[PDB]
């Protein structure tokens, strides 16, 4: 950490796993978006799988998630593509802390959206096929939740590979603290 | 030094690690990482890492886990292919 050309390179392998863990996590959140096609079609013929209100409920914020994680893995990747000491990342990871609202209102609706997902699979005969092969989907439904509690511990794994003479440095330490804050209020 | 030495872990995710060491004084033909749940709880797995690298990506992990990594050196230069000493470390991710 005292080597700053060292610290370049972990930096770099950091950013890496997280544009791979972004890769990971975009293909679930593809995954659950794509029924919700063939469903919203159903459900205004006269013969839907599920209604209207139980795809908002199922499904809520995900199309909104899969938005902002685009953005940002968009955004960061040509970034590590051209790396050197010159390059600044924090801006990217302010604005995905500043989109934390977002996941405030899909962990808010999770047991609702849980729950009512869960009734239809034990019971519903084409959604339970649905959740079967989800490029389960109470599996995919946790990954934003199971994610978010980790944000911290990856922001201070990037942190630990800044120099606090990098002006990515109080960008990083100021997404990790707004992000503490809204795991606190969680 | 004519075996890999000083392993370490010196970068992390919650769910990666990057390892590195002292590479040796020979070619190395290949190298073999092994790693697994120190408790047993998954099996231990392995992969190749070519002769040229002193570092390697371990991914797909547990996070908050005990972990132990295990280098192992294939070298002509060593009498029975594999060197006398692999050289192992635990970590917590």
């Amino acid at each position: 950490e005292l080597d700053l050309e060292k610290g370049l390179e972990m930096r770099k392998w950091v950013l890496s796993g997280i544009l791979a863990s972004e890769e990971t996590y975009l293909s679930h959140l593809e995954a659950l978006l794509l029924p919700m096609k063939p469903l919203k079609a159903a459900a205004t013929t006269s013969q839907p799988v599920l209604t209207s209100q139980q795809i908002e409920t199922i499904f809520f914020k995900v199309p909104e998630l899969y938005e902002i994680h685009k953005e940002f893995y968009d955004g960061l990747f040509p970034r590590v593509q051209q790396w050197s000491h010159q390059q600044r990342v924090g801006d990217l990871f302010q604005k995905l802390a500043s989109q934390l609202g977002v996941y405030r209102a899909f962990v808010d609706n999770y047991g609702v959206a849980m729950e009512m997902a869960e009734k239809c699979c034990q019971a519903n005969a084409q959604f339970a096929e649905i959740s079967e092969n989800l490029r389960s989907l109470e599996t995919l439904l946790y990954k934003p939740v199971d994610r978010v509690t980790r944000s911290t511990l990856v922001l201070h794994d990037l942190l630990k590979h800044t120099p606090a003479s990098h002006p990515d440095h109080p960008l990083l330490q100021d997404a990790l603290r707004i992000s503490q804050n809204f795991l606190s209020s969680i | 030094s004519s075996v890999p030495t000083k392993l370490e872990v010196v970068a992390a995710t919650p769910t990666s690690l990057l390892i590195s060491w002292d590479a040796p004084a020979v070619t190395v033909d290949l190298y073999v990482i092994t790693y697994g749940e120190t408790g047993g709880n998954s099996p231990v797995q392995e992969f190749e890492v070519p002769g040229s690298k002193s570092t390697a990506t371990i991914s797909g992990l547990k996070p908050g886990v005990d972990y132990t990594i295990t280098v192992y050196a294939g070298s002509y230069a060593y009498e029975y292919y594999w060197g006398p000493s692999p050289i192992s470390i635990n970590y917590r991710t």
